[PDB]
């Protein structure tokens, strides 16, 4: 309660914060990638109706 | 040609970034919502209440004394009775509160 | 006449309502124009009208 | 957050969930539901951000 009317009041009681804070950016990525990366397989196609 | 004013005002006070970094008129860098959610919400976001600021949340509003419907230094302004019947005005703004 | 004036005056300023709620504040510092906890602006947006 | 130690009286707790409320952006709606996800006051038209 007292901190309450102290920090309304414009008092500075005897402590102090650190904020934090998480912020998200949109980037464009670059990638690399050598000849054989990916043995890759490939089945059959099958149909549901 | 008389170059000349069309008065608002933006009462007072804070820190500095609001008349130093962004800003405008009537108050804040917005945006009614045009097409999204939905459009029959232009009563609480635009006229009467429910969170923070379209721009500046550090504090509410811009001027402590004129935020909705029917008021005066604007009373200057609104438009169905006569003050587009008598004296014809471009009035500063025909768009800025219409 | 005077002075029963105090008797009749404040017994009935007698038993206190549950919040005192929207005009008289008086002490704090400057932004609190502006997050309220507290009442002053819906008897409060330009004073002419 | 809602499971930590109460404060005694609910009087002082309920001011001061006033007073935190205030000065602030993201408060419990008012009501306060019990059996809820307290979620904040729901936006109206979206920020910049």
């Amino acid at each position: 309660i007292s901190l309450t009317h102290q920090l309304r009041t414009g008092f500075h009681p005897g402590i102090a914060f650190t904020v934090v804070r998480q912020d998200r950016f949109a980037t464009e990525q670059l990638l690399y990638a050598e000849r054989a990366s990916e043995s890759y397989f490939v089945g059959q196609i099958q149909v549901h109706h | 040609q008389a170059s000349v004013c069309e008065f608002v005002a933006m009462p007072v006070s804070t820190d500095l970034q609001y008349f130093r970094t962004a800003c405008n008129p009537r108050g804040r860098a917005s945006g009614m919502l045009y097409m999204g959610d939905r459009d029959a919400d232009i009563e609480a976001i635009m006229f009467d209440h429910t969170q923070s600021d379209v721009a500046y949340t550090d504090r509410a509003t811009l001027n402590p004394w004129a935020s909705q419907k029917h008021s005066y230094g604007d009373r200057l302004y609104n438009g169905t009775y006569n003050l587009t019947g008598a004296s014809p005005i471009y009035s500063p703004c025909f768009k800025f509160f219409t | 006449t005077l002075d029963v004036q105090m008797g009749r005056f404040m017994e009935t300023w007698a038993d206190m309502m549950p919040h005192h709620p929207h005009w008289v504040n008086e002490h704090l510092t400057i932004l609190q124009f502006i997050a309220p906890s507290n009442p002053r602006l819906r008897f409060e947006l330009n004073p002419a009208f | 957050s809602r499971g930590g130690v109460p404060m005694l009286h609910d009087n002082v707790t309920e001011s001061l969930r006033r007073i935190t409320a205030s000065g602030g952006r993201l408060n419990p709606t008012e009501p306060l539901p019990i059996f809820g996800g307290l979620r904040p006051a729901t936006s109206a038209g979206i920020a910049r951000g």
